[PDB]
RNA sequence: GGGGCUCUCGCUUCUGGCGCCAAGCGCCCGGCCGCGCGCCGGCCGGGCGCGACCCGCUCCGGGGACAGUGCCAGGUGGGGA
RNA sequence: CGAAGGGACGGGCGAUGGCCUCCGUUGCCCUCGGCCGAUCGAAAGGGAGUCGGGUUCAGAUCCCCGAAUCCGGAGUGGCG
């Protein structure tokens, strides 16, 4: 057609020696700072030594889909910010000499955050289930947990993430939510998780305590007794037949 | 992707720095300006090598600050005698203050400033 | 209270728990400077029955010292 | 003349009126032109002949 | 100085940016300024080459 | 005609030269025109992708549970007290 | 054994102060980047450009007179 003649392709060519080399993604071979390098190779070292079941237990959490509807459900529950606690105070201590008096009131089934509260709850058959964070960082908070909830016998989960846990208490993290009592409207509820993750974690316990974890190796090394493996298993088959 | 590493090194990316804004100033009150035109020119030379000098030479000259510069004493006799300076020439002595040799413009002369200086 | 189960397991320093962790941390702290602030405690029981307290202007240094 | 005096020379008076001029001799200038022209014009015929082999398995 | 044996300044073609790099090569025994030399396993068995 | 399973995943060796800051092929989007029948005709700008294969968990290679360090024990020790 | 460049005409998103036609700035965004080592260290090393005559009780390549020269600044152009 009516294309310019003096269009033309110049395909340069990145052999060795020949025209020199692109911007191309250097992203794997670039000098890290050593923040970066640290907890790069933090999180390959917990896969490279035995970790013991007692850590291994916070990998295998729940499944995103079920573990979604149960942060539906404790949305509900949710303990009330003091911009809500204030504005009923206002009101609600207003009501006792205009013109209740006692107004018991009924206070509402939420939820229970912190260890350190959840512990004593589950220590005399309180809870109801208890959702766990998986990457507390220093995770000696609760190792003990999955063996407490096994003994006095109430439902546990795994959740993954501890600032989503954070997020519907109102402040940055939260390590575990314990559920107690609930509502009637929403009983049956329960009666939907508690059987489903119970199978997961109650009645398969004995099965995680001897369940170690890590001890694999590198990419590197699994592909280089592969090579040795292919070598030795290729006549040795054929030794036979 | 589409962020791409185009070099071997992790530089520090520059962040946001902004100016100071203080609830309070520091000090009160800016410092007063000690060394005004009064506190550069002490006192003329009335020697007989100073005579000399503002007959034949056109210049008048006084004894300064050790801490004033060729301009602030261009600009001191400027103010507080009314006349204009052409160049000016310091020293400082073996007693320790220093001199200056300010000379004048060829408009006026330095033998009818001294009059009115009354150093003649 | 879930800090009497932290302090009886601080005491099973030589359990195939608490070896793990004691040396992935000493791995980690190995390869930082000998002064360093530390976030928050690492151990949060034991720094608060010596005086620590989760309110503001109590800071935690980790300090490195060569042993022998 | 000295280098810093060089500056408030004119531009004629520190080069000459040539491509190189200035940093190169002309003697070598004049071997640079010919290398560039015949080295690539070798670069042809290496091309064409391993591309005129295309006559076998 | 102090060391008696030549030295080779040895400008290569940097393969990344533009730019050339010179070297401090040993001077092996019979090299001579102006010859190419050439670097790596491909390289030909030759006096000078690495 | 084609595959299998190993070569081939490498493009630079007559010369004291030049070499970066993308060409090209696309997929869009704008600004007007004006086809005023849409992947669509005329002029100016800006972006993106392939060109420059895809994933990965250590920068690469060499050692390696040794060397080394901490502590204790035996020798040796006018080097020194 | 360090996240060690706070810079860059230009490009541009523009908050926009105005001889708002713009045009000097301004902040950030996209774009580019090793004086790779703070700093000190020579009145004999490196280091742009001043000489002639006259002058004082004592100063001069420094002061006078006469000839130059270098560096920097010129946006409101200083004219060819
Ligand atoms: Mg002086
Ligand atoms: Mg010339
Ligand atoms: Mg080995
Ligand atoms: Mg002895
Ligand atoms: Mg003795
Ligand atoms: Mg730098
Ligand atoms: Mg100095
Ligand atoms: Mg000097
Ligand atoms: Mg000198
Ligand atoms: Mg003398
Ligand atoms: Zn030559």
């Amino acid at each position: 057609k009516v294309v310019n003649p003096l269009f033309e392709k110049r395909p340069k060519n990145f052999g060795i020696g020949q025209d020199i080399q692109p911007k191309r993604d250097l992203t794997r071979f670039v000098k890290w700072p050593r923040y970066i390098r640290l907890q790069r190779q933090r999180a390959i070292l917990y896969k490279r030594l035995k970790v013991p079941p007692a850590i291994n237990q916070f990998t295998q959490a729940l499944d995103r889909q079920t573990a979604t509807q149960l942060l539906k459900l404790a949305h509900k529950y949710r303990p009330e910010t003091k911009q809500e606690k204030k504005q009923r105070l206002l009101a609600r201590a207003e009501k006792k000499a205009a013109g209740k008096g006692d107004v018991p009131t009924k206070r509402p089934p939420v939820l229970r955050a912190g260890v350190n509260t959840v512990t004593t709850l589950v220590e005399n058959k309180k809870a109801q289930l208890v959702v766990i964070a998986h990457d507390v960082d220093p995770i000696e908070l609760v190792v003990f947990l999955p063996a407490l909830c096994r003994k006095m016998g109430v439902p546990y989960c795994i959740i993954k993430g501890k600032a989503r846990l954070g997020r519907l208490v109102h402040r940055k993290t939260c390590t575990t939510v314990a559920f107690t009592q609930v509502n009637s409207e929403d009983k049956g509820a329960l009666a939907k998780l508690v059987e489903a993750i119970r199978t997961n974690y109650n009645d398969r316990y004995d099965e995680i305590r001897r369940h170690w974890g890590g001890n694999v190796l590198g990419p590197k090394s699994v592909a280089r007794i592969a090579k040795l493996e292919k070598a030795k298993a290729k006549e040795l088959a054929t030794k036979l037949g | 992707k589409k962020k791409i590493r185009t070099s071997p090194t992790f530089r520090r990316p520059k962040t946001l720095r902004l100016r100071r804004q203080p609830k309070y100033p520091r000090k009160s009150a800016p410092r007063r300006n000690k060394l005004d035109h009064y506190a550069i020119i002490k006192f003329p030379l009335t020697t007989e090598s100073a005579m000399k000098k503002i007959e034949d030479n056109n210049t008048l000259v006084f004894i300064v600050d050790v801490k004033a510069n060729k301009h602030q004493i261009k600009q001191a006799v400027k103010k507080l005698y009314d006349i204009d300076v052409a160049k000016v020439n310091t020293l400082i002595r073996p007693d320790g203050e220093k001199k200056a040799y300010v000379r004048l413009a060829p408009d006026y002369d330095a033998l009818d400033v001294a009059n009115k200086i009354g150093i003649i | 209270g879930a800090y009497k189960y932290i302090q009886e397991l601080w005491r099973k320093k030589q359990s195939d728990v608490m070896r793990f962790l004691l040396r992935v941390r000493c791995w980690q702290y190995r390869q930082l400077s000998a002064l360093h602030r530390a976030p928050r405690p690492t151990r949060p029981d034991k720094a608060r029955r010596l005086g620590y307290k989760a309110k503001q202007g109590y800071v935690i240094y980790r300090i490195r010292v060569r042993r022998g | 003349v000295r280098p810093k005096v060089l500056m408030r020379l004119s531009k004629t008076k520190k080069h000459v009126s040539r491509a190189y001029g200035g940093s190169m001799c002309a003697k070598c200038v004049r071997d640079r032109i010919k290398r560039a022209f015949l080295i690539e014009e070798q670069k042809i015929v290496v091309k064409v002949l391993k591309a005129q082999a295309q006559s076998q398995k | 100085p102090g060391r008696g044996a030549p030295l080779a300044k040895v400008v290569f073609r940097d393969p990344y940016r533009f730019k050339k790099r010179t070297e401090l090569f040993i001077a092996a025994e019979g090299i001579h300024t102006g010859q190419f030399v050439y670097c790596g396993k491909k390289a030909q068995l030759n006096i000078g080459n690495v």
